[PDB]
RNA sequence: UGAGGUAGUAGGUUGUAUAGU
């Protein structure tokens, strides 16, 4: 019944796709006060892992 | 009117059988394939060198970050990225007195100053490795500012090179001792002050990148493989030939060709070439006499047999200049009939700057250009979307590959080169301009052609960079 | 790490001091 999250051929893209799940979003556990710069630097500032396509 | 065919970035294999493009980010994610249990660091220098090395390693214990880490990624700490431990304790030190330094320095001749310093360092390493009951796997000597700035050949106030680390490594080849050279300015930019005040080796915003480079070099020299290559067809050997010129005074130095061999593993099973007085530099086109050609080919073949227990079905040969036909005639007389010979020449001096018609970033790395079926232009330099910045300055310049003889698919050699150019070990970078077998070619030629006393060097790679 | 700077050679031009029939 439930959706299968891919983790087979890779783990980083599977981890970010897991992060894309609702109620498990990019916000860390509804952060009350602090300890947010390190995780945003680690993950949301490191969003780029693949390429893109365009004609130039 | 003509297209620029792109080649995908080959992913390097990491821990748990997984792959990622960037070595820094994925290495922070997964880690090394085979962990070591830790190594002992032997620092050779002064008390100032002791305290600055201990302070720097304690600094790199804790996680440190660069200015923006899309380009220069994070350093989470040595234990947090490699697994093997590193602490200021159990570190062996060898005393380098100022009295020997001053007595050597007061001599006017700079060349014999280099001679006596390398003799002192080699003798102290020998007397540290031949009688000490402890064990050191990696050595980290420290050179201060005054020694580096006074040992320059042209600083104005014969069988050895003027520079230090080349002949230190060359004389340390025979005893199979791995070591690393660290400038004082490299790890002590905090107190290294010029006339203005700024650090000369301004590593402030990239102390994470410095820690990345140093830690990767240390883990390479430790014995654990940092990364391997993703896709390799069975039965191919990347024989990147060196033709570093040798200038040992007035004797016939001629050609001192060497090679690095890639068969199934990232490390290069390097076999030394001959001192080799043949092919007078009037004919300095850097060809090969047939007998040394079959010697080198047989060396590579039996290396493949001893490391893979089979015959290589294909041979890659890399060089900078072109190839003749008699050397390939001598080559093919010893090859098995099912083999294939490919000789690819790599050049850089060809001027070709593909300017960007409009935008804010130049041509990326990996966009190749095909001229013929045997020669092509490959862009191993420039922008990459993962790092989100270029690796070059102004406009990058591509490499020009050329299959001299032997039939092959140009896409196959293009992908092989693009896979080869992402294994830089001494510098922890995503990619470089030249391929790794050619980037390390200058280093291995300089080391193997600095001391003539070496006959059969250690063919592992850890004693060179 | 990429663009400038010096020595001089890829491969065919014509000046030295001999010798083929």
């Amino acid at each position: 019944r439930l959706n299968a999250i891919d983790f087979k051929k890779s783990w980083a893209k599977g981890l970010q796709d897991l992060l894309d799940a609702f109620e498990k979003q990019n916000v860390p556990k509804k952060p009350p006060d602090h300890s947010k710069s390190n995780l945003l630097y680690q993950q949301i500032f490191l969003h780029d892992k693949q390429a893109i396509e365009k004609e130039e | 009117m003509k297209e620029l065919i792109y080649i995908e970035e080959p992913s390097i294999l990491f821990a748990h059988g997984q792959k990622c493009t960037d070595p820094r980010d994925g290495l922070a994610l997964f880690g090394p394939l085979n962990q070591i249990y830790g190594i002992k660091s032997g620092v050779v220098g002064t008390q100032k060198g002791l305290q600055i090395f201990k302070s720097y390693l304690d600094k790199i214990q804790k996680p440190i970050y660069n200015h923006n880490n899309i380009t220069r990624p994070m350093f989470p700490g040595f234990e947090a990225v490699f697994g093997c431990k590193w602490e200021s304790q159990n570190i062996v030190f060898k005393e380098i007195t100022d009295e020997e330094i001053r007595r050597y320095l007061f001599n006017a001749s700079t060349h014999k100053r280099t001679y006596d310093l390398v003799t002192l360092f080699n003798d102290k390493i020998i007397t540290a490795n031949k009688n000490d009951e402890e064990r050191v796997d990696v050595w980290f000597v420290i050179v201060p500012e005054e020694i580096y700035k006074y040992c320059r050949p042209n600083s104005v106030l014969y069988n050895y090179d003027a520079q230090f680390h080349d002949q230190l490594k060359a004389r340390l080849l025979e005893h199979t001792i791995p070591t690393q050279i660290l400038r004082e300015s490299t790890l002590a930019w905090r107190d290294f002050k010029n006339t203005f005040g700024a650090p000369i080796r301004d590593f402030s915003k990239i102390e994470g990148h410095l820690a990345w480079t140093i830690s990767t070099a240390a883990y390479y020299k430790a014995g654990g493989k940092p990364w391997k290559l993703g896709d390799i067809r069975p039965g191919v050997c990347y024989l990147g030939l060196v033709y570093k010129k040798i200038e040992k005074s007035k004797n016939p130095q001629n050609a001192c060709c060497a090679a690095q061999m890639f068969l199934d593993n990232g490390d290069g099973t390097v076999f030394k070439g001959e001192v080799g007085p043949w092919y007078n530099p009037e004919k300095g086109e850097y060809h090969l006499k047939p007998k040394e050609a079959k010697a080198l080919l047989t060396q590579a073949l039996e290396s493949y047999k001893e490391q893979n227990k089979s015959y290589p079905k294909e041979v890659f040969i890399h060089a900078r200049t072109r190839f003749n036909d008699e050397e390939w005639n001598a080559f093919n007389e010893v090859t098995p009939k099912n083999t294939n010979l490919v000789g690819v020449t790599i050049t850089k001096s060809k001027p070709l700057k593909l300017y960007k018609t409009e935008g804010a970033f130049p041509i990326m790395r990996g966009n190749a250009y095909i001229v013929d079926e045997k020669k092509a232009f490959l862009w191993t330099l420039g922008f990459v979307p993962k790092l989100q910045s270029t690796l070059s300055m102004e406009v990058p310049n591509p490499i020009f590959i050329e299959i001299n003889k032997g039939e092959a698919e140009i896409q196959q050699v293009l992908k092989d080169i693009l896979a080869l150019t992402k294994l830089n070990y001494n510098a922890c970078i995503y990619a470089d301009g030249e391929p790794v077998t050619l980037r390390f070619a200058n280093k291995i030629g300089e080391i193997l052609t600095a001391s003539t006393e070496i006959k059969t060097p250690p063919l592992a790679f850890k004693y060179y960079i």
